[PDB]
């Protein structure tokens, strides 16, 4: 064990156990919402199964627009329903 | 303030535009719906150097390449192949490699999920006005109502409650549909005024619902329970009402603020652990007497105490040894609400307010306060303090809005204030929102 | 015969990800940086530099924030996390 | 040539720079949006002496 040691290769013992970004789309379609930094195994144990989660809740301001007719502030995903 | 002229050039062609938006929507979709390993190896591996996280990694708009920043490999690609736009795979923001800057000021790109409906959207809805964009506004007292308004401020700057309200969830399901009859509705009106253009009409309409039924904590429990009623009342049948009352409610309150405690009572003599219980909470009341740090109060809350209970005989073994009781968190909420118990009521009939300054962190770790552990970190976003005596006093809220800037709400007065000043508050309620879970 | 060092460094990073350990390292680091106030410090510094340089341009701004952001990382965090990476690398690599 | 030290420092630096770049991206983009959305953008008022509200006013 030595930080200064030249690395020869990967341990052969370890080795035993082993391109478009767009090609990810079909696995993503089958994959539920994922968080950068909230571990699912741990949200299963420590949090209520039906818990809401907003990761980095303050890292951007709330994305909304305001209805010109009635002044209501609408979440992006509420806008199309509110109009149509 | 200019706007990348290169993406403007692409938007002239109507077909090339829709390719850009379809792609932005796809990348962002993939980024929200890939498992860590997948993400690392397929959105943060560099096409050229094959390093993971060589700084930011950009997913090309026009092809499948991904290129790192620290070695200018996306820049190279943009120069070599002429593909000058990439999405940052940590955040889905779009970079122009000729401007050497992010394109953040184009609403259509920001709101790309609405691309198919854009001409409708952008003519029939406006961006929020400068004054209302962070919901900042005093709420006048008008009759010993700072315990109401200060609670309300933390609520209407709560990311979960804002999202819920602006999502129109309640509006589209409410049966009572009346600000003067229904609480959730009244709160909806306040969000309307503070974030849109309709600024006490909502808060006015909130005392009128209170006409139909001093401590800010009691009002917190009061108001969230009302919100929960309103949800129960909108439910389509008796069966769902039973569930939401007796089993698992799925309303905003019960999926944001509710945790549960394990209350373990064990008898030394024979380890009988039978008065052990799992009890819901919507906040935690901590003792602060002769304490100086929130973590000490949590240690207190969590430590084994002896139950002084005359003249107890272990149901199971007859031992007169005090039962050992310990509290631990069995399930944590997304927003943890802490009450420091400052208003000590006395057997002699009087009251005390404890003024002890309790130090509290901007990031709180609850890992040691659970029960059978990895880091479980919350971010302070709200504080309510009490000024004055038990008799005549007021309440003041403090909220951390987006960006990291803190404000102070003193009835009509709203005022900027530093994080360093907020931390020196004599805190009463503390609102912490879940931030990281290892 | 020697190996491509560039290609080896990549495979090493790849074993870290496959084993689960890259997520651990990454998460220990963020949790550490978050609790020492570094994220909030990096955000303040960015704002200061935007004010000073009267620019929101990412590249310009990054150039002045990044070098200082790295210095602000504490020794405890830097040391702790390097220890952790090192031990993970010992499981993976052979050494001449 | 590569050593345990070279590689570990590499990995730490990759992580740190990535994260720094993320934080800065979000701040500058947010501020770019705000300045473009509101050509007349006024920061909210600050007062050392605790007296002036977000628009430099009082009760
Ligand atoms: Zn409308
Ligand atoms: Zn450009
Ligand atoms: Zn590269
Ligand atoms: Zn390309
Ligand atoms: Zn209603
Ligand atoms: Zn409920
Ligand atoms: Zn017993």
């Amino acid at each position: 064990r030595s930080g200064d040691a030249e690395i020869k290769g990967i341990k052969p013992k370890v080795i035993e156990e082993y391109d478009s970004w767009k090609s990810l789309m079909s696995s993503a379609k089958d994959t539920p919402l994922q968080y950068d930094h909230m571990n699912r195994e741990s949200l299963k144990k420590a949090f209520n199964p039906n818990a809401q989660l907003i990761e980095d809740p303050l890292d951007k301001p709330i994305q909304y627009r305001v209805c010109e007719k009635c002044g209501k502030p609408l979440a992006l995903t509420a806008i199309v329903d509110h109009l149509e | 303030m200019s706007i990348c002229p290169h993406i403007q050039q692409v938007f002239q062609n109507e077909k090339s535009k829709d390719g850009v938006l379809k792609t932005c929507n796809a990348a962002r979709y993939i980024l929200n719906h890939s498992v860590p390993k997948e993400k690392f190896l397929n959105t943060m591996k560099c096409g050229t150097c094959h390093e993971i996280n060589s700084g930011a990694t950009f997913m090309c708009l026009q092809c499948g390449f991904c290129g790192c920043w620290n070695h200018s490999h996306f820049l190279s690609h943009s120069k070599q192949i002429g593909h000058i736009f990439g999405i940052n795979s940590n955040n889905g923001l779009l970079f122009c490699f000729k401007c050497e800057d992010y394109i953040g000021n184009i609403d259509l790109i920001n709101d790309a999920i609405l691309a198919k409906y854009w001409d409708d959207v952008c003519t029939k809805t406006m961006v929020p006005s400068m004054e209302r964009r962070d919901g900042l506004s005093g709420l006048i007292n008008m009759g010993s109502t700072c315990f109401m308004s200060s609670i309300l401020q933390c609520l209407i700057h709560n990311p979960y409650f804002i999202r819920h309200s602006m999502s129109q969830i309640h509006s589209n399901n409410c049966k009572v549909r009346s600000p003067d009859k229904c609480f959730s509705c009244a709160l909806d009106k306040i969000v309307h005024e503070l974030y849109g253009a309709l600024r006490q009409t909502g808060f006015i309409y909130l005392l009128t619902c209170a006409w139909k039924i001093q401590d800010a904590h009691e009002f917190w429990q009061f108001i969230i329970n009302q919100i929960h009623q309103s949800y129960v009342l909108d439910l389509p049948n008796a069966k769902e009402v039973s569930r939401a009352n007796n089993k698992q409610c799925e309303c905003i309150v019960h999926t944001v603020f509710e945790g549960s405690l394990e209350s373990s009572i064990v008898c030394p003599g024979c380890q009988n652990n039978s008065k052990t219980t799992i009890d819901p909470f919507l906040d935690l009341s901590l003792d602060i007497k002769d304490k100086k740090k929130l973590y000490e109060c949590l240690d207190s809350f969590h430590k084994k105490e002896q139950l002084k209970d005359f003249n107890y005989h272990c149901g199971e073994c007859n031992s007169t040894q005090d039962a050992i009781k310990q509290l631990g968190i069995h399930k944590l909420p997304s927003v943890l609400v802490l009450q420091l118990k400052r208003f000590e009521h006395l057997l002699n009939g009087s009251n005390r307010k404890l003024d002890d300054f309790i130090e509290f962190p901007t990031y709180l770790n609850m890992k040691n306060y659970c029960s059978t552990v990895p880091d479980i970190i919350y971010e302070l976003i709200g504080i309510v303090s009490h000024k004055g005596t038990v008799n005549e006093g007021h309440y003041i809220a403090f909220c951390k809005i987006s960006g990291g800037q803190w404000f102070k709400f003193n009835d009509s007065m709203v005022s900027s204030i530093s994080q360093e000043e907020v931390l020196k508050e004599q805190a009463y309620l503390l609102f912490y929102t879940i931030r990281q879970v290892n | 015969m020697t190996m491509d060092t560039a290609q080896l460094k990549s495979q090493i990073q790849q074993y870290l990800v496959e084993s689960g350990n890259y997520e651990l390292i990454s998460n220990e680091l963020k949790a550490r940086l978050l609790q020492e106030g570094w994220v909030d410090k990096v955000k303040d510094l960015t704002k200061s530099e935007m004010n000073i340089n009267e620019s929101t341009n990412f590249t310009q701004i990054l150039s002045t924030v990044e070098p200082k952001a790295l210095e602000m990382v504490s020794d405890s965090t830097r040391e702790t996390v390097l220890k952790q990476i090192r031990e993970f690398l010992e499981e993976i690599v052979d050494t001449q | 040539t590569i050593t345990i030290d070279s590689i570990s420092n590499g990995i730490l630096n990759n992580l740190l720079t990535t994260l720094i770049q993320d934080i800065v991206a979000r701040e500058t983009t947010q501020q770019q949006l705000l300045k473009t959305r509101y050509p007349d953008l006024r920061s909210y008022y600050f007062d050392p002496n605790g007296s002036l509200d977000i628009n430099g006013l009082q009760k």
